[PDB]
């Protein structure tokens, strides 16, 4: 998803958000596999996306996008196996193995499954993301933090409804005409709307970083 | 008359009057000279009794000639009146065993 | 180190070479065929401005490509770590799996070999390995395909076998002659098979088990190996392997696939010469395992009993070994194997078996020789006459033939002939077979003709109904098709088809043969006994002979052997094995005890 | 039951075999060397049969 | 062509049944059985 074109075409975040499960050491986490912290430079992590609830993984099957030897990048409901957890490593020389990692750098990722680099090929007029052998650098920017100060105390990337009275009415668009070109047209509206998923808005704020922080 | 069965395999066509109880056989168009004359409220089964000598052996061809109706129209109370050919899946091949 | 090695190859991914390389790059089989074509080229193969200066690009190819393959198949884990399931080991065998697709090392199995030939004046002319494909490329190839893939199913094994190993044992039990074992290719046909090839199919052998639905195919791999064990210029070690795989696999296949092999044997085992040892471990081994399928009249269960034929056989060889024994002067090690054999086949033979009266006329004895083991001799149609009653049959099936014709011509898409146009290739005329001139009814009789007369010649009856073909008789182009797929043979009748098949193949065989002696070499693969041949080579044969058999068969000509029993000859005190081995045994104690006397 | 019996004349030929190896025997086990075990098993199996 | 009165007011009912080329006719028995 592009994030440079954001002034023209806003991104979708909401699919681009992971959390970060387990940092478990490489032997930690092949002795697991045989059976709060830190982020330090060559521990296996396991990535779950924040929407869907899978985990990122390197699927076994590959649509061979002219390459024929990188598989494809996809989720996965199990999180049993090697295929879920990546190995983390600096990508310059200034940072090396077992460094706890910043924030602004930038982190090689590689397979347990099968070694492979999740890299960014040209092949396609599009680009893809593919767990190839050539290494593509990554930089992890934050979203959102440990914190979630209170249980109100609007976030971004929060998905609310826009009340206008005392829980009177909301905001909302026409839906049960059955139309796309009315269902443009925004109004409050009262009723059983307040429970609909017509009356749902996403806050999405104008930066990439920190863009789950809240909001002044 | 010996042939080659090129044109078409060999079709023999049961045919049954259940208002008078006649059994017809026609061979390939024209009427065989075996006939019967079953009693009153008989249920005829059809049937093949066959050897094998081929992988493919024959089929029950659920059609219909000149002013005939299929046999589908006398099994089924509710397709009585439709001359629409039909193999509804109750119809089933059962065999001796 | 093999992981380090994969690594590192792996992040350095343009050690492969163009190909496997991706973007773009094509895969290994499509490289080495590139390969050839560059050696075959002069202006790519050499610079053109002992090996000397030059390269040969193309095999410098060739070998990089088998290297790499090579030294992946070296890196790919050990099986035990797989069966472990250790993690690190099943990744780098899922990392060469990706790398290396079996088809392509199939493929490059199957490519084919240049052979050393003959040419005038008697001579040998071989082509130079320096600028070739060399069994050792394929010998990477296995390697790699057996450490990373292996083959653990019979679908896999037997297709392989039919693509790649077969084709190669037939090409190496081809160079046979002494000019022609002692050149390279012959050479290195050897060490390939027995340091690849057949340890794989010794190790593969429990896979054997259960075909029997490829008996066309497991024969060829039979005779192949046995012709290439007769062979001369093969090392003590390479006997070996051919005699452990031969023994591995013949302990697996079913009793009833090893008759043409016994069939072979029968001519060699009596020889008693330096050869007949793994034959005569063969035969123990055999008849010791599939004792009951002999012995017992219900059989072995599954696999039921023999057919007689076997039984004649075992019977032939017994007696075979035991009198050759009997001349033979003391050997120890053919004497230590030799009574093993003759004990198993006694003990297989059921004592009651009452020796056959019907023997079959013109058994092909002659097909084969010996130090030739192929002898293409068709049955004379020349002095037997046709008979006048046929003559329906002939215009009939000679007709149908002429419209299948005219069905695959117009298939081909080509228009109707109203006028002779060869230049638009409408010349075949594609007439109605009546319209066709009567100088063009040859060639789609004569071949009936021939057909015929063979059957006759062979004692056959073709026999007409009067029930079946009475009403027959009686009874601008339109083909029409007598569509004889569904037609299905007896098994009399599928054995009679078999039997003019392999005349046909015996025919074809003798004309190509007289065809190369007067061009003075080069043989051709199809030149080996209808045994030894593979189903899709027999096919064509098998499909003319069936299409003869069920033509007659509509048309109601009943084709039958025709061959009564004079009398039962029971004589349970003449025709007995037992009786005729109790006999002898009597004779040769009396003889003791002469002897003994003096 | 599925095999059939030996006939009469065969039987006879089995028990000449064995009088003839038993006539061969006598007296001639130094003779006949290490092969004196072979003759006398020979001898036993027949008299079984 | 058959006529749609006598068609609908018919008792009469018909199958058929194909043995396939290659099929001996002599081992096949057509009919109905109770």
């Amino acid at each position: 998803e592009s994030t440079s074109n954001s002034k023209n075409v806003p991104p979708d975040l909401s699919i681009c958000t992971f959390v970060l499960e387990q940092s478990l050491s490489v032997r930690a986490l092949q002795e697991m596999l045989a059976n709060h912290r830190t982020l330090l430079y060559g521990h296996a992590i396991l990535l779950r996306h924040s929407y869907s609830g899978m985990y990122l993984c390197c699927l076994s099957t590959s649509r061979s996008s002219t390459d024929k030897l990188a598989f494809d990048v996809g989720l996965q409901e199990d999180t049993t196996g090697e295929a879920c957890w990546w190995t983390i490593h600096p990508a310059s020389k200034q940072r090396s193995e077992g460094e706890k990692v910043r924030v602004g750098d930038d982190l090689i990722l590689v397979s347990v499954s099968s070694e492979r680099y999740l890299h960014l090929s040209y092949g396609n007029g599009s680009l893809h993301v593919d767990a190839a052998f050539q290494q593509t650098l990554w930089s992890v920017a934050p979203i959102s933090s440990g914190s979630e100060a209170a249980q109100g105390y609007l976030i971004g990337g929060d998905v609310l409804r826009l009340l206008h009275g005392h829980m009177d009415e909301c905001l909302t668009v026409p839906s049960g005409e059955h139309g796309e070109e009315q269902r443009r047209t925004v109004h409050y509206e009262g009723g059983a709307v307040s429970v609909h998923a017509r009356s749902l808005w996403r806050l999405e704020t104008l930066r990439v970083a920190w863009s789950g922080s809240h909001i002044r | 008359p010996g042939q080659g069965r090129n044109n078409n395999g060999l079709e023999i066509g049961c045919v049954v009057d259940a208002a008078s109880g006649l059994l017809t056989f026609i061979a390939n168009g024209k009427e065989l000279s075996t006939y019967y004359q079953v009693e009153p409220s008989t249920k005829l089964f059809p049937a093949v009794f066959a050897q094998a000598t081929s992988p493919n052996v024959f089929q029950f061809e659920l059609g219909r000639i000149k002013n005939v109706m299929p046999l589908s129209a006398g099994l089924f109370k509710s397709e009585h009146k439709n001359p629409v050919p039909q193999c509804p899946p109750r119809l089933h091949v059962q065999f001796l065993s | 180190n093999a992981n380090v090695v994969v690594r590192l190859l792996i992040r350095r991914p343009e050690c492969f070479g163009p190909a496997l390389r991706g973007e773009g790059g094509n895969g290994l089989l499509a490289a080495m065929e590139e390969a050839i074509k560059i050696a075959e080229d002069p202006s790519r193969d050499g610079p053109s401005p002992e090996e000397d200066d030059t390269i040969h690009m193309g095999n410098a190819i060739m070998t990089f490509y088998s290297a790499l393959i090579d030294l992946l198949g070296r890196c790919a884990p050990e099986m035990h770590l797989i069966h472990a399931g250790k993690g690190e080991a099943i990744r780098i065998r899922s990392i060469l799996r990706s790398l290396i697709p079996l088809g392509d090392l199939v493929g490059v199995i199957s490519i084919a070999f240049q052979m050393p030939t003959i040419a005038k004046d008697g001579n040998v002319v071989e082509p130079d390995m320096s600028a070739g494909f060399c069994p050792d490329h394929k010998a990477a190839m296995v390697l790699f395909l057996d450490s990373v893939y292996g083959i653990e199913v019979q679908d896999f094994l037997l297709h392989l076998l039919e693509v790649g190993f077969l084709p190669d044992l037939r090409a190496a039990a081809s160079l046979d002659t002494a000019a022609l074992s002692a050149t390279d290719m012959a050479l290195a046909l050897n060490r390939y098979l027995c340091t690849a090839v057949l340890p794989l199919l010794t190790r593969c052998a429990p896979l054997f088990a259960g075909t029997e639905h490829h008996a066309s195919l497991i024969d060829s791999l039979l005779h192949t190996v046995y012709r290439l064990s007769k062979g001369c210029s093969l090392t003590k070690a390479q006997r070996d392997s051919i005699e452990v795989c031969l023994l591995s696999i013949c302990g697996q296949l079913r009793p009833s696939m090893m008759q043409h092999l016994l069939r072979r044997l029968v001519f060699d085992v009596p020889l008693l010469n330096e050869h007949a040892k793994m034959p005569l471990k063969l035969l123990t081994n055999h008849y010791e395992r599939c004792w009951k399928y002999y012995c017992l009249p219900g059989g072995w269960g599954n696999f039921g009993a023999a057919s007689e034929e076997e039984l004649h056989l075992s019977r032939k060889l017994f007696w075979g070994i035991f009198d050759a024994l009997s001349q033979k002067k003391y050997e120890q090690e053919l004497f230590k194997l030799a009574l093993p054999c003759l004990s198993a086949v006694a003990g297989a033979l059921p004592p009651d078996y009452m020796e056959s009266n019907y023997v079959s006329m013109m058994e092909k004895q002659s097909s084969m020789d010996s130090e030739g083991n192929f002898n293409p001799q068709p049955v004379d149609t020349s002095n037997i006459t046709i008979p006048e009653k046929l003559e329906y049959f002939i215009n009939k099936y000679a007709e149908h033939s002429h419209d299948k014709w005219s069905m695959d011509k117009l298939a081909n898409g080509w228009i109707y002939g109203e006028i002779y146009s060869d230049s638009s290739k409408v010349q075949p005329l594609m007439k109605p077979y009546k319209l066709l001139s009567e100088k063009e009814k040859e060639i789609y009789r004569w071949p009936i003709k021939e057909s015929l007369k063979t059957m006759l010649a062979w004692g056959w009856r073709i026999e007409r109904t009067r029930e079946g073909d009475s009403m027959a008789l009686y009874n601008g182009y339109s083909p029409r098709a007598i569509d004889m797929s569904n037609v299905t043979l007896s098994r009399d009748l599928h054995a009679m088809a078999e039997m003019m098949a392999e005349n046909y193949h015996n025919i074809w065989a003798k004309k190509k043969k007289m065809e190369l002696e007067s061009k003075g070499g080069g043989n051709h693969p199809l030149l080996v006994p209808y045994d030894t041949l593979t189903a899709k080579e027999k096919a064509k044969d098998r499909e003319k002979a069936q299409d003869i058999l069920k033509f007659l068969q509509i048309n109601g000509y009943a084709v039958s052997r025709g061959f009564k029993d004079l009398e039962l000859d029971t004589p349970s005190i003449e025709k007995r094995f037992a009786y005729s081995f109790l006999q002898q045994l009597i004779r040769y104690v009396d003889e003791a005890h002469q002897y003994i006397l003096e | 039951c599925s095999g059939g019996h030996a006939s009469n004349k065969e039987k006879e030929m089995v028990t000449s075999l064995f009088c003839k190896l038993g006539v061969l025997v006598r007296h001639r086990i130094s003779l006949f060397g290490n092969d004196a075990t072979s003759i006398v098993n020979c001898l036993h199996i027949l008299g079984q049969t | 062509r058959d006529d749609y009165d006598f068609l609908m007011q018919t008792s009469t009912y018909y199958y058929s049944v194909r043995i396939f080329p290659g099929q001996e006719p002599a081992n096949v028995w057509v009919g109905w059985i109770t």
